């Protein structure tokens, strides 16, 4: 079993190393998104 | 069946509005009027044995 | 009634309780359809091992953890797709294996929270996360190697 | 409640079995963490003063 196909390269980027967050909503199915809902504010603590 | 509020995720109950039967949430103003037939069958187990023995 | 605010059936893959009228995929087929069947870009979420097979480059040390925070930009490894569906990640001298993570069905949004100013910052919704990858060391090869 | 049901399980008979507990919870007005904590504290017994 040789590596027949898809010898994909892997790059690394540190431009957004400290600014990248992952938000997951446990109660919202992936089909329905918050794209159309107008947001008003976001409070955060660094 | 069990249905949950898209807003907060609490359980939805069935009540009556001023025009139609609607699903409603007990903790937020979310509602949903019923348009067409909605059904939830269960198909309970039937007594299949003839019970002849001996 | 509004078609995009219907009540949700509990099974997140089958929320279509009312209508107007999934087989478990594998990484090789995943990437194969991601590139051959379609050319659209995709956002993936892969979990790397705790320590990468490297050394902190002049990071002031100790055999400590070598994470992505220490490595530099550029090509860091190759992704190999062998026959019979084996999916490896050659990250230098060693090769890890990449498998499917838990099939998430809830919404996962990859966003960028950039505090450009100490008083005002930007949230940038980069995209949606659909599939999760898990990378693990091929312990059998590391053991039979030495 | 949806998160609780997700944690319990997504099989149909699981929801059928767990429905009465949700109904009993909804009969009371317990909907926040504070309300449930207050209920439990009411259901608490002091260890001999
Ligand atoms: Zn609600």
């Amino acid at each position: 079993d040789d590596p027949v196909v898809q010898e994909i390269d892997v790059y690394l980027a540190k431009s957004l190393a400290e600014k990248l967050y992952l938000f997951q909503y446990p109660v919202r199915p992936a089909s329905m998104t918050y794209d159309d809902i107008p947001h008003l504010s976001a409070k955060i603590k660094p | 069946m069990l249905l949950f509020c898209p807003g907060c995720g609490n359980g939805l109950i069935v009540e009556e509005g001023q025009r139609c039967h609607r699903f409603a949430c007990n903790t937020c103003p979310y509602v949903h009027n019923i348009t067409r037939k909605v059904t939830n069958r269960k198909y309970p187990k039937l007594k299949e044995v003839d019970d002849v023995l001996g | 009634i509004i078609n995009i605010k219907k009540e949700k059936r509990e099974t997140d893959e089958e929320t279509k309780q009312i209508l107007r009228m999934l087989p478990k995929d594998v990484s090789v087929a995943e990437l194969l359809r991601e590139l051959s069947l379609t050319k659209e870009e995709e956002l993936l979420f892969l979990q790397l091992p705790d320590t990468l097979p490297g050394q902190p480059p002049t990071q002031d040390i100790a055999e400590n953890a070598c994470t992505l925070a220490d490595l530099t930009e550029g090509q860091v490894g190759k992704l190999l797709i062998r026959k019979s569906g084996r999916v490896q990640l050659l990250l230098g001298k060693v090769t890890l294996d990449v498998t499917m993570g838990t099939a998430c069905s809830f919404l996962q949004e990859l966003v960028s929270v950039g505090l450009g100013d100490s008083r005002t910052g930007e949230m940038t919704v980069l995209g949606h996360v659909k599939h999760k990858l898990v990378c693990s060391p091929d312990f059998e090869s590391l053991l039979d190697h030495k | 409640d949806q998160e609780i049901v997700q944690m319990i399980g997504t099989e149909e008979h699981v929801m059928a079995a767990f429905g009465p507990s949700l109904e009993e919870c909804q009969k009371a007005q317990i909907f926040t963490q504070m309300q449930a904590l207050k209920y439990i504290g009411n259901k608490v017994r002091r260890q001999r003063m």
